RNA sequence: CCAGGGCUACACACGUGCUACAAUGGCGCAUACAAAGAGAAGCGACCUCGCGAGAGCAAGCGGACCUCAUAAAGUGCGUCGUAGUCCGGAUUGGAGUCUGCAACUCGACUCCAUGAAGUCGGAAUCGCUAGUAAUCGUGGAUCAGAAUGCCACGGUGAAUAC
RNA sequence: UCCUCCUAAAGAGUAACGGAGGAGCACGAAGGUUGGCUAAUCCUGGUCGGACAUCAGGAGGUUAGUGCAAUGGCAUAAGCC
């Protein structure tokens, strides 16, 4: 690369809430502290929530009850 | 912080700061901070990281910002494609809870442009 | 919204639907009871509820079981 | 380059048996990742442009190339040579370091992430993706920013077909819809 | 005579109101001082359940004794710190309660979520001379249910008239 | 008055109140050189983004470009940096 025209690209440490602590290189400045990550995101359960659209006739059976 | 997807207020107490999430008002936020063991008079700046995490799983018990909007919009689209009376007034854009339209209902109908 | 202790159905239509469900797919069932709910044994039946002058046919799906019969007959017509 | 040796050891054998390639020079490699950010309001102010150039430099780590208007368009009231966009080409090690940082740190921060499209391929193995909100990259702190300023990312791979291109990204858990 | 629908429609214009746009305020907690009136196919304690609207059980009262019925502005203390903001509450979604044969058209109310217009209003124009204007709550008739209307009642309480 | 094409009859030239258009400059780089580069218009994909900006790829092969009219020329580029 050219010198002295690029941002300070240093190695920082990123710690998510799920426990995945990872070592990257970025211009944050140091010590990024995350909340969610790749193995913390609900892409395996949370994507399916409104996919479960629910019924309408069972709601009737939750009100008829007989 | 980043509670449930967004949450960057500051200088506010946590009962009012939590209400920035689409899906929680003053009484649901009091239920969050009671179940989290957090006093309601604290700012978000004075929150330790050992307190922000126990709100994130606490707020995850209620349908909030992301999957709430697609829930509400589908239920409207459930009515509008049903052809029912409330769905019919949702289409034209007119009040659906059985209130007058002779003189009022500027909220549903926007401004009086002509 | 109303009447937790039992949903409401007209007996004039409840007797009419129990005869018609064991008789299969028939002609449209004329009725005037807009105030009655739509029970789940009515799915597929072409009920014709009254809207004031006509008997407009509604085709009952499963999505319309919590609702009442009059929600599918707009009584007022507009430009 | 934590994904590059993950590519060089896990992916290239997982893909060569996937497509029964006769040699290791047939498997698609990702050559470059490029970061466009079409400003288009620099006609109004030529200070909104280099504000939109600093945060690309904060996301990437290298100084961006300010792109110029090519032909001339009066439907958008631009003329030739006007600075309209801002791009970053990432090759080599910083392409890999951006690739791990996108799929582990940036894409989980997306407001209502539901899965990236599998229909977003050009038909030649290249994958493109818009991001519509720059704040998910943690290099931009939330307080200093004044505009949303979304960008778009297009990954150039040496895949002949996009069916192989979709298989290449899936080996990196580039998740999908 | 009957059932269902309409009287509640809605590109718009007007009248009379209600609630606002906040700090002389909002919210949280604690706490003080009324008058008038209604009540028996009615008012409904206490107790128990429910976050709540309410429900169950149910005394008492044709009433200066029983119930509706904790008046609210006030005052203390805390917080908010001038932001479309802890202002404002429309609208909409979901979940309910009650009345009634029945709440879709087309009831009131509660709960959760939502949180729009609005930052004092053009030309114009209205009311008011003292316990008045303003502001705060309460009751009644009509009524199965359904008022911000109407008719009453008290609380605090001005300014100005050459 | 000057420039370009046609009339003009395959060298040159050639008329008409014949058919079409331009010029009375610009440029201190738009000149010199060295080094580099290759267009138009579509197609698909892609945040705002739209027939039409900016990206990526493919097709295409100069239909682009030339400070200025037209003809001749131009990839060794005379086009672009």
């Amino acid at each position: 690369m050219k010198k002295d025209i690029h941002p300070k690209y240093e190695e920082i440490t990123a710690s998510c809430s799920c426990g995945n602590v990872m070592k990257i290189r970025s211009t944050v400045g140091h010590d990024l502290n995350l909340d969610v990550c790749s193995k913390c995101h609900p892409f395996f359960t949370g994507k399916q929530r409104d996919v479960a659209t629910g019924g309408r006739v069972d709601r009737f059976n939750k009100r008829f009850n007989i | 912080a980043r509670i449930a997807g967004i949450n960057i207020p500051d200088h506010k107490h946590a009962v009012i700061a939590l209400t920035s999430i689409y899906g929680v008002g003053k009484t649901r936020s009091k239920a969050i901070l009671a179940a989290a063991g957090i006093a309601e008079d604290v700012k978000i700046s004075e929150l330790s990281e050992g307190q922000i995490d126990t709100l994130r799983d606490e707020v995850a018990k209620f349908v909030v910002e992301g999957d709430l909007r697609r829930e509400i919009s589908m239920s409207i689209k459930r009515l509008m494609d049903l052809g029912c009376y409330r769905g019919l007034r949702h289409r034209r854009g007119l009040p659906v809870r059985g209130q007058r339209t002779k003189t009022n209902a500027r909220t549903r109908k926007g401004p009086r442009k002509p | 919204r109303s009447l937790k202790k039992g949903p409401f159905i007209d007996l004039h239509l409840l007797k009419k639907v129990e005869k018609a469900v064991e008789s299969g797919d028939k002609k449209p069932l004329r009725t005037w009871s807009r105030r009655s709910t739509i029970f789940p044994n009515m799915i597929g039946l072409t009920i014709a509820v009254h809207n004031g002058r006509q008997h407009v046919p509604v085709f009952v799906t499963d999505e319309m079981v919590g609702h009442k019969l009059g929600e599918f007959a707009p009584t007022r017509t507009y430009r | 380059a934590k994904l590059h040796d993950y590519y060089k050891d896990e992916v290239v054998k997982k893909l060569m048996t996937e497509f029964n390639y006769n040699s290791v020079m047939q498997v698609p490699r990702v050559e470059k990742i490029t970061l466009n950010m079409g400003v288009g309001e620099a006609i109004a102010d030529k200070k909104l442009l280099d504000n939109a150039a600093a945060d690309l430099a904060a996301i990437s780590g290298q100084k961006p190339l300010i792109t110029k208007a090519r032909k001339s368009v009066a439907g958008f009231k631009i003329r030739q040579g006007y600075p309209i966009g801002c791009k970053v080409t990432l090759r080599g090690e910083r392409m890999w370091e951006f690739f791990e940082r996108l799929i582990t740190i940036a894409v989980p921060r997306i407001r209502d992430f539901r899965g990236l499209s599998a229909k977003s391929f050009d038909g030649r193995g290249n994958y493109s993706m818009g991001v519509r909100e720059q704040i998910i990259f943690p290099e931009i702190d939330y307080d200093k920013v004044d505009r949303v300023r979304g960008l778009d990312i297009t990954i150039t791979t040496t895949a002949k077909s996009d069916e192989e291109g979709r298989a290449l990204l899936a080996a990196f858990d580039f998740p999908f819809r």
